[PDB]
């Protein structure tokens, strides 16, 4: 039908450049005004500029003056967003929208474009058991789990017993860690019986690093 | 110029009728437009042009104001509805709306886990706390060692609001080398809730 669609996610160094696409399909791309708007995660949506894809005029917010640059190819109805001398605090996800009038009313929007900025380099994740015991049993329920720790970037996928496993999993959103690197934690609630009957696994998989682990956890003995 | 949305978060049991203002620093213009972002999604366009109903959006969906003050209104909550709600008026974006499902409360179960032998081994060592299932949001964990406070040591993550059941949950992880673990012998996360009746602590002895 009618869509705007983006370009994948980003890791970048500060001082590193990004250029993001966004590709209008099923309606006329020189008919509207392009926006971008961008989100910090945990945070509100902050509008970047927009681009007139048919003068090719650009109008930026003073914030990104001199560091924003909006272009387009009308030949392939494609609007580019490219931030330069990027900050680690313009990691955020970035959205392409169209104006659909003199409203500004975003009737559509792109999925978004995550971009990280980080001195960090690549790194995947070392997996730690959460071992059910004493302390994480009540109630005829226990917990357990996987400790995702110090890896960079998001995101990281986790399953449990291949993905057999799916009622009572809760994986966490990551927290950046004072090294700039992420930790999460997937936990999974089961019938404490099954503590001596099952095995569990979970099945961790970071593909920024190509780093897929499988472990095992045991409870404590 | 800003923009100030009230409140900036509320909870409300499905049927309730919920109302969010928006309010401009100075006026801007009679056009403004509301979204609906869910979470890991894009946002949506629900209102235009103050008042008008974008189309395919459920009729309890509607806005109302002009000069400085406008206001949005779902008739009648549903569950799907669980979203940050933003009002914009051209480069101006409110700072947003979280809405959750008001339910019953629910007192989280309380879990602790020691470090793993292999990450002691690596010179680490993350104690984990997990409370899981509670209701409502509000939630106060705090790490003792030797029943000594802890402080710059910890970070905390909650997950978004459970579709089939109202839930949160929350992992709170403390971080230590491990020769620093090895000076102390009680961990303990004390948690408080309006689901307890008093803190809940719960705690291990290193070895």
């Amino acid at each position: 039908q009618v869509q705007l669609v983006q370009s994948g996610a980003e890791v970048k160094k500060p001082g590193a450049s990004v250029k993001v696409s966004c590709k209008a399909s099923g309606y006329t791309f020189t008919g509207y005004y392009m926006h971008w708007v961008r989100q910090a995660p945990g945070q509100g949506l902050e509008w970047m500029g927009w681009i007139n894809p048919n003068s090719g005029g650009t109008n930026y917010a003073q914030k990104f003056q001199g560091r924003v640059t909006m272009t387009r190819d009308t030949s392939i109805s494609t609007a580019y967003m490219e931030l330069s001398r990027l900050r680690s605090d313009d990691t955020a996800v970035y959205y392409c929208a169209r104006e659909r009038s003199d409203f500004w009313d975003f009737d559509l929007w792109g999925r978004g474009t995550l971009v990280t900025v980080s001195s960090a380099s690549t790194k995947g994740p070392s997996v730690f058991p959460l071992a059910p015991s004493s302390k994480s049993t009540s109630g005829g329920t226990a917990a357990l789990g996987c400790l995702v720790k110090d890896y960079f970037p998001e995101p990281v996928t986790v399953s449990w017993n291949s993905g057999a496993l799916t009622s009572g999993v809760h994986t966490f959103p990551a927290v950046l860690q004072s090294s700039g690197l992420y930790s999460l934690s997937s936990v999974v609630t089961v019938p404490s019986s099954s503590l001596g009957t099952q095995t569990y696994i979970c099945n961790v998989n970071h593909k920024p690093s190509n780093t897929k682990v499988d472990k095992r956890v045991e409870p404590k003995s | 110029i800003q923009m100030t949305q009230s409140p900036s978060s509320l909870s409300a049991s499905v049927g309730d009728r919920v109302t969010i203002t928006c309010q401009a620093s100075q006026d801007i213009s009679n056009y403004l437009n509301w979204y609906q972002q869910k979470p890991g999604k894009a946002p949506k366009l629900l209102i235009y042009d103050a008042s008008n109903l974008e189309t395919g959006v459920p009729s309890r969906f509607s806005g109302s104001g002009s000069g400085t003050d406008f206001t949005f209104t779902i008739s009648s909550l549903q569950p799907e509805d669980i979203a940050t709600y933003y009002c914009q008026q051209y480069e101006f974006i409110g700072p947003g709306t979280k809405v959750d499902i008001k339910r019953t409360v629910a007192a989280p179960s309380v879990f602790i886990f020691p470090p793993s032998d292999e990450q002691l081994k690596s010179g680490t060592a993350s104690v984990v706390c997990l409370l899981n299932n509670f209701y409502p949001r509000e939630a106060k964990v705090q790490w003792k060692v030797d029943n000594a406070l802890q402080s710059g040591n910890s970070q905390e993550s909650v997950t978004e609001q459970d579709s089939k059941d109202s839930t949160y949950s929350l992992s709170s992880t403390l971080t230590l080398s491990k020769a620093d673990y090895e000076k102390h012998k009680v961990y303990a996360c004390e948690v408080t809730h309006q689901g307890l009746s008093s803190p809940v602590t719960k705690s291990f002895n290193r070895g």
